[PDB]
């Protein structure tokens, strides 16, 4: 219809006139919230089980 | 704090006995899904039964509740996986509209192929005979023009024909019946099955069918399930 | 992107031919089940004709068996349909149609309204 | 000599095979969930913990009184013969329950499905073992089984004859019953299967597969039982007469069709993955 | 005609677009992350399974608190856990079985639940009388109700089979505000860390960005080659993950607006059900039809653990808000906690 193509363009020119980073640092942004809370991840670096809720 | 988990182990216990009057209520209750297209004779049969949502039935002191979903789009795929755990699905066509036929073996195929309900038997209800009757006879719209393959076909040597019945009637519902069998018996490998029966819109015998249906499904389950059938 | 360009079809006049070729980006082509689907003016939209993954398995609607054909071309990316023996009743608008999912033998693609994976639509008319 | 080597290890391969099925069945079944959700399991699981019983109570000392040829333990026959009664037909009853169990299942699945609570699982259990414990403790321990030092006494003429009637002629009734009516209703199906079948291709096999697998269920038993019954219930008539060594052989047989019941009975498609989970 | 200029001053704006993204990918996520050292093997084990549920589940969501949990079965129950002691401590009847999505407020006051009788329905867990029952419902949407997560204890976003997603008052009951543009079927929906914003993904094969408080739809991403059935967000809360039915799970950024890498293995052929991250975000976890559930590095693209111990299709799966561990709920009608 005459109409959702309208809606259709004029989403399209909204989206087109966003400003949008590098993807390097936006890769560096993620890959600094990974290491800066990598210590604090129980799920990638096991925790002891004294510490583990859900062992005894 | 210990009596904390006491509460909260004797309030587990009232839980799992609630659970345990509802699993055996569960447990015998037969959830049949209703599909098909619009225009088909879908409400007449819930009428009959005794438009809404949702359906409740006995037949010889077993229940069933067979449900069709009406506020639905028509894109039926994604939800289509709310059911691969149904005692069976009520598949409703019309013998009389010959154009929405190809719609209808679509519909079959795409349900008996389908990734999720592999398990799930079909009940083939071909409605509206009355009308079929009426249109073969009349003459003016003929199988041949949308189903070529109804110029050579057979009546099979199984087929009843009701008394009176014109052979062409027969063959024509035989025709239809065999063009859903010729889909069904394409892929099932004995996993699910399908029964077509013969309907129409004042027939009263509608639950019986299904309840007879339902008890074939559950006895080839039980015989595959020994590996003797 | 999920993207198709069927292209092909005009002015016919019956008994002619036609080739409809549907271009298809943003998939893999091999692993897709595919359908040509008309829809004729003032009606709902019908299935046509099918295909395979790899072109084994074949069929079509009783109005146009024996007189159209459907064929895939995996490297070149293409899905082909040879029209023949055109008819007044087959001037309708023609998509192909993918189906949602890889590896399957089921779909549902004969939406009335939006179907996501769905071409734009040639035109074809036949008439005297 | 070098026949006696070769019967001891026959025999230690028959107790080893029964103590590995069975332990491989009950151990699967104790592991996993699924397999003991389904009140049906809960009949094949007692099948298995009655033919551990008799792999770990009857079977060994039997086989060292026959490698060393005379009956070392003494005062034990009196209680060991108890434990045989006790066991062996502990696995003929849960055969037959299992029987009527799939009969039920088969015949009236809406009846099976509503009115058999695994508080009626339990009750069949139940009565299986009481009727075995009861023909065989209470018999022994008063001494009926003995007519009026090695083992090789035959069994008293009216109480073979009764506990016979008991424990395999009614069982084998009940299960040859149920499984020709099983049959008929296969036969049924698949006819109208075939009917269907042959309706959409015009537009054997599977009664084949049904008769191998019943006759392989109701042949493995009776050949391996019935033998060791006849000579049961005609020895002490008239003891023309058997030898204790064909005797014993059946008596064998007999046996070791409790290390062959795993096959039959806990290979569906769990049970075998299971089995596949726990040896790697 | 007007609507044939239309569609071709759309395709030059997908053209000048798509051209934005090539300018930006002057690397790729692997390339740069090729000399981190990777995350080792994961072997994860099962150390709960809560049983109960008599069909399958749909839905589960962790609380707060990493403590309580409900999960949603279609034998019309949504069943509270409590996930250290294995007890149940609310078993709620459902009107309608056929329930799809379940939600956990995060104040732990309420639940949500809905699915093909288009209604989603609040429990309020804090009754005065002793029993938890139903408070509210909305109703207005004509499609399966397929997703929903609560903002706040009066503010709840849903997502429907009608291709749109809702915002509502929960007090009033009104649709405060409506997000319409999907094609498709909306199957999942991610808020943000901050409630600020929040994804969804249709049947289309694609995903899209809504500013919650403005009701506008900021990013649209078309990287999927099937449909959509499952998203989460990365941690930091500008980038998310997605999986779809053509066996991939793909990871796109908001600011540069484009694909970051794709999770895949020719070995795996069938669809994807449920995704989340670990709380540092470096471990991804996607749930398949293959009944197993597979950890894939989100840096590294390398898988670092499988958890088979599902006997049906995993329905759904989710990390708690501490990161302690995963519970994972497939269509056995069993729920499984892997830490
Ligand atoms: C009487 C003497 C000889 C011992 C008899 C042992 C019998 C009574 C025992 C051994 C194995 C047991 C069964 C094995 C385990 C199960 C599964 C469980 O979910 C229900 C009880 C049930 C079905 C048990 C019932 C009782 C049982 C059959
Ligand atoms: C001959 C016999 C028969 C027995 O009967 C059964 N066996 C199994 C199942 C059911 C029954 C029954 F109870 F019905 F008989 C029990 C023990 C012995 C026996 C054996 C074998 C022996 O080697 N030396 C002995 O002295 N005896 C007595």
């Amino acid at each position: 219809s005459i109409a959702q193509a309208r809606k259709l363009v004029e989403q399209l020119k909204m989206e087109a006139n966003i400003d949008r980073i590098k993807v390097s640092k936006a890769a560096a942004d993620l890959m600094a919230y990974c290491e800066a809370h990598a210590k604090e991840d129980p799920l990638l670096t096991p925790v002891p089980a004294s510490e583990n809720p859900f062992r005894e | 704090q210990r009596n904390e988990e006491k509460a909260q182990r004797e309030a587990n216990k009232k839980i799992e006995k609630q659970l345990q009057k509802d699993k055996q209520v569960y447990r015998a209750t037969h959830r049949l899904l209703l599909l098909g297209a619009d225009n088909s004779g879908k409400s007449t049969i819930v009428k009959q039964m005794r438009g809404i949502f949702e359906t409740k039935f006995q037949v010889d002191k077993v229940n069933f509740h067979m449900f069709d979903v009406g506020g639905q789009r028509d894109e039926r795929r994604k939800w289509i996986q709310c059911f691969n755990d149904v005692t069976a699905i009520i598949f409703v066509v019309d013998s009389s509209d010959y154009n929405r036929l190809q719609e209808a073996l679509n519909l079959f195929k795409s349900i008996w192929n389908n990734r999720w309900l592999r398990t799930i038997s079909v009940i083939l209800f071909l409605n509206k005979q009355d009308l079929l009757a009426e249109k073969v006879l009349a003459g003016k719209s003929k199988i041949e023009d949308y189903f070529p393959e109804f110029a050579r076909y057979t009546t099979p040597e199984d087929a009843t024909p009701e008394p009176g019945e014109d052979p062409r009637v027969t063959r024509a519902k035989y025709f239809i019946r065999d063009e859903f069998l010729r889909i069904s018996t394409a892929s099932g490998d004995g996993r699910h099955y399908c029964y077509p029966h013969f309907t129409c819109a004042v027939d009263t015998e509608n639950a019986r069918r299904i309840f007879n249906d339902c008890r074939d499904i559950i006895q080839r389950m039980h015989l595959r399930q020994y590996e003797l059938l | 992107q999920v993207q198709l360009q069927e292209s092909g079809g005009g002015l016919v006049q019956p008994g002619g031919s036609l080739r409809l070729s549907c271009a298809a980006s943003g998939f893999t082509f091999s692993n897709y089940k595919m359908n040509w689907v008309r829809q004729a003016p003032g009606k709902g939209l019908e299935w046509v004709s099918d295909i395979s993954q790899s072109g084994a398995s074949i069929s079509y609607t009783g109005s146009v068996k024996g007189r159209f054909t459907i064929s895939r071309d995996n490297a070149k990316n293409t899905l082909y349909l040879q029209m023949n023996s055109l008819k007044p009743e087959d001037t309708a608008v023609y998509y192909c149609a993918r189906c949602p999912a890889p590896f399957t033998r089921d779909c549902f693609d004969v939406t009335s309204t939006t179907y996501a994976y769905r071409g734009q639509g040639t035109q074809v008319t036949v008439s005297s | 000599f070098s026949v006696r080597i070769l019967t001891a290890c026959f025999l230690s391969l028959l107790i080893l095979s029964t103590l590995l099925g069975n332990t491989l069945v009950c151990a699967a079944v104790i592991r996993f969930r699924h397999l003991r959700s389904k009140v049906t399991n809960f009949f094949v699981i007692s099948l298995a913990v009655s033919d551990l019983l008799v792999a770990v109570l009857v079977m060994p000392w039997k086989a060292v009184a026959e490698i060393a040829g005379f009956w070392p333990f003494g005062s034990f026959c009196n209680i060991w013969v108890a434990f045989d009664i006790m066991c062996s037909t502990a696995s003929i009853l849960n055969l037959c329950v299992i029987s009527v169990d799939r009969y039920w299942a088969i015949s009236s699945p809406f009846r099976y499905e509503r009115k058999m609570t695994p508080k009626a699982a339990f009750i069949l259990i139940s009565v299986a073992w009481t009727l075995s414990v009861l023909i065989s403790f209470i018999p022994v321990q008063l001494s009926w089984h003995k007519a009026k030092d090695n083992c090789d006494s035959s069994l008293s003429r009216t109480y073979a004859i009764s506990s016979s009637v008991i424990s395999f002629y009614i069982p084998v009734a009940i299960m040859i019953v149920t499984y020709t009516r099983i049959y008929r209703i296969a036969q049924k199906q698949i006819r109208r299967i075939a009917a269907l079948e042959r309706a959409a291709v015009h537009a054997f096999k599977r009664e084949t597969k049904v008769l191998k697998t019943l006759s392989v269920i109701m042949g493995v038993f009776v050949c391996c039982w019935l033998p060791f019954f006849i000579l049961n219930c005609i020895l002490p008539f008239c003891g023309f007469c058997i030898d204790s060594n064909t005797f014993d052989v059946f008596v064998w047989f007999g046996w070791a069709n409790s290390s062959l019941n795993p096959i039959i009975y806990a290979f569906n498609a769990d049970f075998r993955k299971a089995f596949s989970t726990l040896l790697g | 005609s007007e609507l044939d200029q239309l569609r071709q001053e759309a395709e030059q704006l997908k053209n000048q677009i798509r051209d934005a993204r090539k300018a930006c990918a002057d690397a790729t996520l692997s390339q740069i992350t090729n000399n981190i050292d990777p995350v080792g093997r994961i072997q994860m084990r099962t150390r709960r399974t809560l049983r109960g549920h008599l069909a399958k589940i749909y839905a589960m969501h962790w609380g707060t608190d990493s403590r309580l949990l409900v999960s949603a079965s279609q034998d019309g129950k949504l069943i509270i856990w409590d996930s250290y002691t294995t007890n149940k401590v609310h078993a709620i009847p459902l009107r309608s079985s056929w329930v799809m999505t379940c939600a956990y407020a995060p104040s732990g006051n309420y639940v949500a639940c809905g699915g093909l009788d288009n209604i989603c329905s609040i429990y309020n867990l804090k009754t005065r009388e002793g029993n938890v029952r139903v408070s509210r419902e909305l109703a207005g949407h004509t499609g399966y109700l397929s997703c929903c997560r609560f903002l706040d204890d009066n503010q709840i976003v849903t997502s429907s089979g009608d291709t749109t997603c809702a915002l509502w008052d929960i007090e009033t009951g009104q649709q405060t505000t409506t997000f319409t543009g999907h094609t498709g079927d909306v199957m999942s929906l991610s808020l943000a860390p901050d409630t600020r914003l929040f994804v969804s993904g249709a049947c289309d094969a694609s995903a899209k960005l809504w500013d919650v408080r403005e009701g506008m739809c900021r990013q649209t991403f078309t990287g999927h080659e099937s449909d959509i059935n499952a998203i989460c967000f990365f941690p930091n809360g500008n980038a998310f993950a997605t999986g779809s039915d053509d066996a991939t799970c793909r990871l796109f950024d908001l600011r540069a607006d484009q694909e970051l890498m794709t999770y895949s293995h020719d070995n795996i052929i069938c669809g994807i059900t449920s995704v989340s991250f670990s709380k540092s975000g470096r471990l991804l976890l996607a749930g398949y039809d293959d009944f197993n559930c597979n950890v894939w590095d989100a840096l590294k693209a390398d898988r670092a653990g499988v958890l088979a111990g599902h006997d049906n299709r995993v329905s759904c799966l989710g990390v708690t808000d501490d990161g302690m561990a995963v519970a994972t709920g497939s269509w056995d009608s069993f729920l499984k906690i892997w830490n």
